[PDB]
């Protein structure tokens, strides 16, 4: 504020009630000024200067958060198809919810995951996610990364440890000059370091309106179908497949559709055919199978020397191939 | 042009929005676009906005700006200018118009709203004849006596509905947030109060309504 | 204070500032000093607070022409285009109500405030300021026109005001001087003038008594006397040249112009890459833009994640590994590639 | 943009006719602006009886019409027959609005002078064996818009609860209306009849319900 | 339709006309204006004569014809704003630019003279005030529709 | 070039004739700046992209 | 030169382009033969020929 000229004559300097309010009685100042004299004497006349440490109006503007992390849990969205039902279930993955399917109860989770985007302290920054150690709340150095004590965002006080320096000051010109700390929030953000939101560990991609890692590409999703038979196409209507015979047509070494597999089979009726053959070597290009014949399928296998085990229609064979470079 | 039946007497609480309602038919409901009216009596030509919509441009004006706000259902020409925020300042025409011959050359019936935050009996109809001196002379003005209606309408008319212009029709005046007046169809001496010259004394605002004969004294 | 903005400058009259720097080496009491600096902008619109009623007239219009401002005498105004920022160039004016003005300066040292209408040939100062513009996105160059990208930048507002923030227009102040009296040799003669007027004699009525007008006081020696000069009814927050020793601590009300809100910026996207797959391991060549960063991050549990000063005609090995790899380099969303 | 200020009465006599021009503030009402001068009538009109600026407008008839007259969108108001009174909206055009003000007076003389009779009812005894006891008088027929209707609450100036029937605003020279002198059942037998003093275009009579 | 002129060392250069010029009227484009000049030496300094090289310089007359710039057949570019009306009241007068006459209905929709005409029966955005040319043209219309 | 203004009109795409030619029409065009009405629709939008490197 | 479906309203002739190699050739140029001639050779080129072949 303005300084208190005494002149002359020694002004007060009572407490304010400034976070960093520093008043000193700078006494002994000869003020020459422009306009109208703040001095008409020898001695004895001074500034009282005092200055206080107060909080930014960009507050309100950006904040920066140190969030001390509690536990997380996965939240997913699985496209099911379930047979002739195709829907996507978006709940929560933890395992506790029970996911209400279209005939189904998924039940995604407990997933075992520790890998997460979690640190001790996270500190959030316009979007800006970072793995830093916040210090104690109030125990900053001057200059630290995080000066400002901010119990609330609209908080009552303000710990600060980038203390003003005020002086006895330059004579005439009314300078009550305050050596101030530097700016950690100046330093934290600008100047900040490779943010945390980069260097995804595990590979996820995080992102916080909340502060949460979707497509994190970690582990396998837990999942139990309660699902019946009542859903499913009975037995006694089903084309009744027989002479199963698969073809090796062509044999990719990592491509996704990878194998061309013409298996043949004659069939007692129509229907749908089922694909879930019972070899982890393998993928099945899709559960789709159509009227019999030969039906031409993406044998998907990332394995060299495949040998899939495939199932149709409630029959089985053993498809043998070697894969490409 | 614009063909333009306007809504009715309105009554607005506080706050609100009130769409002075517009039947723009006959014409393009585009062709005959969103032209409001917020006029008032002391406003004369009052500010509501203009549109002719075949390209689309309805607007409200400085005075359908603000509180005024222009919408509608505009394929048949259906409309609302509505007094947004209308508080008891809400008592205005929201009229309707249309762009065509550039000012409102098509133009509405008009809505006028009464808008107040605040509450409003119901009109009772009471069976006011004429006296049993004359009253069947040469006429007899008999009808629904229409006490206490609030808000809006609260009024008096003649014959059932049928037979009742050239009646004597007072409107409702504020008393104690009522409306107060009479509607007695006026007939022959035949007619009122023998005949079936009804009066239907009826406040919406509480939604009574008595069509009762208006007939002599004795 | 925005919307009559006549009424916060007719609250407080203007003051004049005590700014050191002022001209190459002199620094005084001129117009042309600088509160305080505004710098809420990924677009950088520097709100610069200015001494005078700029954006005001001298007679309280609303005068955009009439740049007002202050001498010892309450109008030391000119016209709004005497007024001139310089900060390693002319920067572009931005806005101006009464103290605030906000523009769009250059990079530069020290913004540089100049009146010219009586402050000969832009009588003016340069505070310093490291007027950098921080960029955001992967590239790095200050270029609209292409449609590159769409990105949030929180801008500066460039709209008039209502009220926002509340600068304390209030402190009716004081300050030094000498020089407010006058007096031939036992007369003491003062006068109607521009200073707030208390006397201080070596004894009297310029020592004690109103100072507005004409007083003589006979039988007075020249090192005696002494006019003084206060504010009153208004002031500048907290006095930066401005040696407040008014005893009455009071604040009043006035609004910074435009306030920031969430604005966009015209990202310059680069040319995206050549890609050249080994065995296990990737080299993307970059032809050069504008200079930008380019951040390779591996796939999975913790891949090599470095970031590179994408700045010249390059190529970088990205090695995409069977967990693969993210290869952002400008402003593409970074999905790299797997073995193959 | 202006505000529709002109002539306080654009209008003329029964066969006469009033040029005005009512200011809409930059000019006359244009045709691509819209503005005109034309009487319009009241309850919430929707109607111009001159707009476009030449002429009349849509939705009036065409000799009450609008013009590029004086400083205004003009009023002139040709062919005043017997129902030429209303709002004679004179202002300006912006292209999406002829822009009128408060109006000037349209006048079109016609319906002469044939006051209204009041014709009673009693406070009878339908309200008022509940206390409703209203002598209700149509004030009917009026012309000029003068007739004093009074409270005559059977000799007795009924004047608590007295409420006198006025005229209508119309164009054709008509009002109609219902005054009761509302007393209670015991102000029905305390006031001998329902009955208005009505002075209706110069006439002052008495007409009286049989309460 | 070219400015030929040596500025200052840079990457980006505005150009500005303020002679009738809004508040100066100017743009800013990006232009990377380095001096790469020949020779070991870095600087613009003529004066000690020690320096003969070859060099690319600009001409510096009028020219006779070198290769030409294409400037014909005054197209518009889309617009919103050409005409006035409200929606059957419709003026069209005379226009700075050559204004395609259009309504909502009836045969607006096109027509590049400056001529006074009231229309009815059509749009009030649907006005198509277009943009044309008559005894002009751009060169390529870069922005330029 | 100059690009061609479909408001409306789904316009063609013609073959291009310099070895640089890259030719195209980007459909749904909403032109609406301070030069005179060509979109005068929502629909039939198009803006003729079609370019020489020479 | 990939053109590019372009923004609303203004005539953004969207069209993402190549490097200048004609540039790069000569700016990002190697250090030209003439210098580290081997022989002391004496490279000019009004014909291309070594004069003071060494």
């Amino acid at each position: 504020p303005s300084p208190y000229v005494k002149c002359c004559g020694t002004a007060e300097c009572r407490t304010q009630d400034k976070p960093e309010y520093k008043c000193a009685v700078f006494t002994g100042v000869y003020p020459f000024m422009w306009g109208g004299a703040y001095c008409f004497c020898d001695s004895e006349n001074t500034q009282m200067s005092e200055a206080y440490v107060e909080r930014a109006d960009v507050c309100k503007h950006d904040h920066a958060a140190a969030y001390r992390a509690h536990t997380a849990s996965l939240r997913a969205k699985i496209k099911v198809t379930y047979g002739t039902v195709n829907q996507t279930v978006e709940a929560y993955v933890n395992g506790d919810h029970a996911v209400t399917i279209a005939g189904t109860k998924f039940i995604f989770g407990p997933v075992s995951t520790p890998w997460t985007p979690f640190d001790t302290k996270i500190l959030v920054y316009k979007g800006e996610l970072y793995n830093q150690d916040f210090p104690r709340y109030g125990a900053g150095q001057p200059g630290r990364f995080g000066d400002i004590q901010s119990r609330t965002l609209d908080s009552r006080d303000l710990y600060a440890n980038t203390g003003l320096k005020l002086a006895r000051p330059a004579a005439g010109n009314i300078h009550v000059p305050y050596t101030q700390t530097p700016s950690g929030f100046k330093t934290w953000q600008k100047d900040r370091d490779s943010p945390l939101n980069a260097k995804a560990p595990f590979g996820c991609i995080i992102q916080t309106n909340p502060v949460r890692a979707m497509n994190c590409a970690v582990g396998n999703i837990p999942v139990s179908m309660d699902i019946a038979d009542s859903a499913f196409t009975r037995l006694t209507d089903a084309p009744v497949i027989s002479e199963l015979t698969c073809t090796v047509s062509t044999c990719t070494h990592s491509s996704d559709f990878g194998g061309i597999a013409v298996l043949s089979y004659k069939v007692e009726k129509s229907g749908r055919c089922d694909i879930h053959s019972h070899s982890n070597v393998a993928v099945l290009q899709e559960v789709s199978i159509e009227t019999e014949g030969r039906s031409v399928i993406h044998f998907s296998t990332a394995s060299a020397s495949p040998s899939f085990v495939v199932s149709v229609c409630s029959s089985r064979a053993t498809c043998t191939a070697k894969c490409e470079p | 042009q614009i063909q333009l039946v306007q809504s009715g007497r309105e009554v607005k609480n506080p706050g609100e929005t009130v769409k002075i309602s517009c039947k723009a038919s006959g014409y393009t409901f585009t062709e005959y676009p969103m032209l409001w009216v917020k006029q008032a009596p002391g406003k004369g030509f009052r500010w509501m906005g203009l549109i002719y919509t075949n390209t689309g441009e309805p607007t409200y004006a400085e005075e359908f700006k603000g509180r005024f706000v222009f919408s509608l259902e505009i394929s048949a020409s259906t409309a609302y200018l509505q007094i947004n925020n209308l508080t008891n300042e809400d008592t205005a025409t929201y009229f309707c118009v249309r762009d065509y011959f550039i000012s409102l050359d098509y133009w509405g019936q008009g809505t006028t709203l009464t808008v107040s935050s605040a509450k409003t009996t119901a009109p009772s109809v009471y069976p006011l004849a004429p006296v049993c001196g004359g009253t069947t002379g040469s006429s007899v003005t008999l009808g629904c006596l229409v006490k206490g209606y609030f808000p809006e309408p609260v009024t008096l008319t003649w014959n059932s509905g049928s037979l009742s212009s050239g009646v004597h029709t007072f409107p409702a005046l504020l008393q104690s947030g009522l409306y107060t007046l009479s509607s007695s169809v006026t007939v022959t001496s035949n007619t009122w109060p023998s005949q079936t010259i009804t009066c239907n004394v009826a406040h919406p605002a509480s939604s009574t309504k008595v069509d009762k004969k208006i007939e002599s004294r004795r | 204070s925005t919307a009559n903005h006549f009424n916060a400058y007719k609250l407080t009259r203007p003051y004049v500032a005590y700014c050191a720097d002022c001209g190459m080496g002199h620094s005084c009491h001129s117009p042309a000093m600088i509160e305080n600096i505004q710098a809420d902008a990924t677009d950088g619109t520097l709100k610069i607070q200015f001494a005078s009623q700029i954006g005001l007239t001298k007679t309280d219009t609303h005068d955009h022409t009439k740049i007002r401002y202050a001498e010892g005498h309450d109008i030391a105004e000119a016209a709004r285009s005497t007024l001139k920022v310089h900060s390693s160039s002319e920067c572009t004016v931005t806005g101006t109500m009464g103290h605030f003005i906000l523009a769009k300066c250059p990079p530069g040292e020290r913004i540089s405030v100049s009146f010219v209408d009586s402050k000969n040939e832009h009588r003016t100062c340069r505070i310093a300021y490291h007027h950098e513009q921080r960029l955001i996105g992967r590239e790095r160059f200050t270029v609209r026109p292409h449609h590159g990208i769409e990105l949030p930048c929180t801008t500066y507002q460039l709209t008039t005001a209502e009220t926002s923030e509340e600068i304390d227009m209030h402190m009716p102040p004081d300050i030094p001087d000498r020089t407010i009296l006058s007096q031939q040799s036992g007369n003491v003669k003062i006068t109607v003038n521009g200073r707030t007027v208390r006397y201080s004699s070596s004894c009297g009525s310029q020592a004690v008594g109103t100072t507005t007008t004409d007083k003589t006081i006979n039988s007075c020696t020249v090192d005696k006397c002494q006019a003084y000069v206060t504010s009153h009814t208004k002031w500048q927050f907290n006095s930066p040249f401005v040696p407040r020793r008014m005893q009455a601590e009071r604040k009043g009300k006035v609004h910074i112009p435009f306030p920031l809100i969430n604005t966009t910026c015209r990202v310059p996207l680069a040319p995206e890459a050549l890609v050249r797959s080994g065995k296990r391991e990737a080299t993307l060549s970059l032809h050069p833009i504008h200079p930008t960063l380019l951040s390779y991050r591996t796939f999975g549990a913790e891949r090599v994640f470095d970031e590179q000063w994408i700045t010249a005609q390059t190529e970088v090995t990205i090695p995409v590994p069977v967990e693969g790899v993210e290869y952002q380099w400008g402003n593409h969303k970074p999905q790299r590639f797997v073995v193959a | 943009q202006a505000v529709v200020t002109q002539e306080s009465a654009l209008t003329t006599s029964p066969g006469e006719t009033v040029t005005l021009t009512c200011r809409s503030n930059i000019g006359a009402v244009t045709s691509s602006n819209c503005a005109n001068w034309v009487q319009e009538k009241p309850d919430h009109f929707f109607t111009g009886l001159i707009g476009d600026t030449n002429n009349r407008r849509s939705g009036v008839p065409a000799r009450f019409s609008g013009s590029l007259i004086g400083d205004k969108a003009a009023l002139t108001i040709t062919g005043a027959q017997t129902e030429d009174e209303a709002i004679y909206f004179c202002a300006l055009w912006y292209n999406n609005l002829w822009v009128f003000g408060g109006g000037t007076k349209l006048t079109v003389l016609g319906q002469p002078k044939s006051s209204p009779s009041v014709t009673l009812f009693p406070p009878s005894s339908e309200e008022l064996e509940t206390n409703k006891a209203t002598l209700v008088c149509t004030i009917t027929d009026f012309y000029p818009g003068v007739v004093t209707v009074d409270w005559k609450v059977d000799g007795t100036p009924v004047t608590q609860g007295m409420e006198t029937t006025q005229p209508s605003k119309q164009s054709n020279n008509k009002y109609m209306a219902s005054s009761y002198l509302t007393l209670t059942a015991r102000a029905w037998e305390r006031h001998s009849s329902y009955s208005c003093q009505v002075t209706h275009e110069g006439h002052t009579v008495e007409k009286s319900l049989s309460r």
